[PDB]
RNA sequence: GUCGCGGCGCGCCGAGGGCCCGACGCCUGGCGGAGAAUCAGGGUUCGACUCCGGAGAGCGGGCCUGCGAGACGGCCCGCACAUCCAAGGACGGCAGCAGGCGCGGAACUUGCCCAAUGCGCGGCGCGCGAGGCAGCGACGGGGAGCGCGCGAGCGAGGCGGGCCCACAGCCCCCGCCGCGCAGCCGAGGGCAAGGUCUGUGCCAGCAGCCGCGGUAAUUCCAGCUCGGCGAGCGUCGCGCGGCGCUGCUGCAGUUGAAACGCCCGUAGUUGGCCCCCCGCCGCCACGAGGAAACGGGAGCGCUCCAGGCAGGCCCGUUGGCCC
């Protein structure tokens, strides 16, 4: 129904404050439980070595093995998974040779047929992924 | 082509015995070969004929135009110039021979030395 | 209980004209009632109105011309600033020329047109276009 | 799978790149885009306006 | 701490709501083929410039007459709007600023004034004639191809007259 | 006792004081404000930084001098951590400026100089890593290019002079030679742009989302052609808008998410009509008085422009006025 009269600006400041919790973003944004889950800690990206080299299946109806590394993040000493992306770029990345890497781009969601990767290659052993891709620069 | 200067707000100053004006460098089509070549048309606005009496600056070009920007300072006398002119700007009129300043770095760590040892 | 006595007669002068009824009644008269009704008079979205006495809160028998569209009432009465009135007639009235937004003002209830003619705001009874 | 990695970017045959000349740049690009699509009237009319890469235009210019 | 902090810097352009819409993407593109426009920013800035004045003239329309600001401010924005030409000098109200076009705003610019004078041949050949510095606007030579002429300045632009008078003589090409 | 008032402190007497108009406790990847981002309106989010006020110079304390400091480019001490040592001792404190190390996704030169603008002392003038200048620097903002055209023209340079400058330099002016030069993402839809030709054959990959790939791939890997924007474009993180998906404007609750099983009831919120003429309230208007910058905004052609407060023989030329 709401509440209208000219003293209840402070009911009105209340229901607001408690009711603002329910959408699953405001709490993504302010309750805080994201900022210390999150790998990236609220980082844009973040660097650590590589320790395992993945095939990860892809989810149905795709049938593909999509590639990956886990990489423990010197920031937090916290492994994640990885997707290494474009087409024979695992190649590129060794084991343990130091990676960077930001978040797919649904803002902590897992995107696409690869299931519970967050986060994405950006550069290996300081040389940006696209560039050795596009043979810009070796390895 | 042709140079021509024309004087404007010129104000007395005989606080710091001087002439304050602003010269106006017209020269289209060419240029004025640096403000010592002009200082005589201003040096005749001001009647002072001393062109070592003048000293110009501030001397701005304006994109494409011929018309120049500039100030002077037509002291009364030299000994008056002297006393009130900034040090550098009687080197770069060529009146005055350059004193070295030591660097600036090295004058404090001389300083900084002196105290080290007995103030 | 019967908090607003102008909203029960914007009601149901609106419920009449949509029927077509020429003449309506409202059970409460108040000295606010008959200030909007009257402004409505001298605006022509009303006809004569006469307020019987019942020797207590009294009843007003409202004449139609079919003329009227929408009446209300802004509830709480927000004062309104001098340079807000032009932010609420963007919103209430359709168009800038028709319309009329009736605010109780120190000098004395009157339109929109009239209160930003004598440069003074006041709080929102309510609106008729 | 880890190991079968870029079957097709090997596989692919090494394709080499015409040399074509050098583009009109800026406001001369954007004078030739206006003449292309709006006067002229010819490169993308077939006696009506067509898409830029539709396959009538093409083969037409070549 | 350093001055250069203090000094103020604005974005002047105002990109789109919706980048890929094809009525949008045509006009643009015949608003750069009339006027020589090197890139959409030049006609963002157009819009940039224009909304802004209409939004002056529209929050002084709504605005009671005889209130000061709508007789002070909207004089002002009026003899901008006249000194550039941007607004018709017949007209002489707020209203009529409202109703205006960046072709009002493009058609100011220097370069679409040259072909006017028939000094130049098209608006491409203006830009390159501009950025020669073959044209003097009252007596100084502009290297802008959007330095836009004010009504009184529209007579005194000129050929800049140590350019293609042949002061110089030899020039460019004919010096070698 | 203090510069002074005061539970500030103590002695004594009394039992108060604060609370659902949220006391108290906890927590804060919490300096506050002038402001900033985004935006019809209403709003939301951020407030390390420029100006203003506070706080602190590893951490606790304590002090002296002075008019003023509980001062750290003063001292004493405890802890933590350095430093040199001839082994007895001494000796620090970059949240000044460069610079290093560590850490992180991320951040400039151990440069020069007091010439401007201040300040400290001193009539004839120095001191200043305040501040200024240069370097670096796609944080970003702004202005021009990559041709025009049909024979002529530039500017990018270079080289000179001038100008400028503490000194150079840049800009700009002037002669001389003269040497235009594009990316980054896409083309099934959303969303602008091939039903082109290979390779591949649910593999490889792509794809924010829906989807493509299993042999006629408009979606991959190349070529070709084409679109968008542009000296910038793509990616990630986050804020705002989108989102009337937080709803004051302005959301919904029969069935989609959702009326407490019922009733009484305090706090709270809300209460008909009535007296014209009076006092208190809120209320609306208008004033005073209170920093600018910023944000507007008058006027002024930095060549335009982002800027700036300039300018020109001029209101006592300005720099109004607002927030």
């Amino acid at each position: 129904s709401k509440t209208s009269g000219l003293y209840t600006a402070r009911k009105l400041r209340t229901v607001r404050r408690v009711n603002r919790w329910a959408d699953k973003k405001y709490r993504k944004a302010h309750l805080g439980t994201w900022l210390k889950a999150n790998p990236l800690e609220g980082a844009c990206m973040a660097r650590g070595i590589v320790t395992q080299k993945i095939g990860i299946s892809a989810k149905q109806p795709n049938s593909a093995v999509r590639k990956a590394v886990r990489v423990q993040l010197t920031k937090n000493s916290k492994k994640i998974t990885a997707f290494v992306p474009r087409d024979g770029s695992i190649t590129y990345i060794d084991n343990n040779d130091e990676v960077l890497v930001a978040g797919f781009g649904r803002a902590g969601r897992a995107v696409g047929d690869i299931p519970g990767c967050r986060f994405k290659v950006i550069k290996v052993a300081g040389i940006g992924l696209l560039a050795l891709f596009l043979r810009k620069r070796e390895k | 082509p042709e140079i021509t200067v024309k004087v404007r707000k010129v104000l007395n100053n005989p606080l710091l015995q001087r002439q304050q004006c602003v010269v106006d460098v017209l020269h289209p089509g060419c240029t004025y070969e640096s403000k010592e070549a002009i200082k005589a048309k201003v040096a005749q606005q001001l009647k002072v004929a001393d062109q070592k009496n003048i000293v110009l600056y501030g001397f701005k070009t304006s994109f494409g135009g011929g018309h120049t920007v500039g100030f002077c300072n037509a002291y009364q006398n030299m000994d008056a110039l002297m006393k009130y002119e900034p040090g550098f700007r009687k080197i770069r009129c060529g009146l005055i021979e350059a004193p070295k300043p030591v660097s600036r770095k090295q004058l404090k760590n001389l300083k900084n030395r002196r105290l080290k040892k007995r103030g | 209980v019967r908090i607003n006595v102008l909203r029960d007669a914007l009601k149901s002068i609106c419920n009449a004209q949509r029927i077509g009824k020429k003449q309506v009644i409202v059970r409460p008269s108040s000295k606010v009632i008959i200030e909007f009704l009257q402004l409505m008079q001298k605006n022509g979205y009303i006809s004569d109105f006469a307020v019987v006495d019942n020797h207590r809160s009294n009843r007003i028998v409202v004449n139609l011309i079919g003329r009227l569209n929408k009446a209300g009432v802004i509830s709480p009465r927000f004062d309104i600033p001098a340079n807000d009135i032009e932010k609420w007639v963007v919103n209430l009235l359709p168009s800038r020329l028709f319309g009329h937004i009736i605010l109780t003002t120190s000098q004395g209830i009157m339109d929109h047109i009239e209160a930003q003619h004598r440069q003074i705001g006041g709080k929102v009874i309510g609106y008729f276009y | 799978g880890l190991t079968s990695a870029g079957k097709v970017r090997k596989c692919t045959p090494k394709k080499e790149k015409k040399e074509k000349p050098r583009p009109p740049r800026g406001r001369a690009y954007k004078r030739l885009l206006y003449n292309k699509n709006f006067v002229d009237d010819t490169l993308i009319h077939n006696g009506r306006r067509l898409g830029p890469n539709n396959l009538l235009i093409r083969q037409k210019l070549g | 701490p350093r001055i250069s902090r203090h000094r103020n810097s604005s974005k002047t352009y105002s990109t789109p709501k919706k980048p890929f819409t094809k009525p949008r993407l045509d006009a643009e593109l015949k608003l750069c083929g009339e006027y020589g426009l090197k890139c959409k920013r030049e006609i963002y800035r157009a819009r940039y410039m224009l909304a802004k004045i209409r939004r002056t003239a529209r929050n002084l329309l709504t605005l009671d007459e005889n209130d000061i600001k709508r007789r002070f401010e909207g004089a002002a924005l009026l003899r901008r709007l006249h000194m550039l030409g941007i607004l018709d000098e017949e007209k002489d109200q707020l209203d009529y600023v409202l109703g205006l076009r960046i072709e009002d705003i493009f058609k100011r610019r220097l370069q679409s004034v040259i072909v006017e004078s028939k000094l130049a041949k098209s608006v491409h050949h203006a830009r390159n004639m501009i950025k020669a510095r073959h044209i003097s606007v009252g007596g100084q030579i502009v290297n802008i191809p959007s330095y836009m002429v004010r009504i009184s300045n529209t007579s005194r632009v000129a050929i800049a007259d140590t350019s293609s008078l042949a002061p110089n003589g030899k020039p460019g090409r004919t010096k070698r």
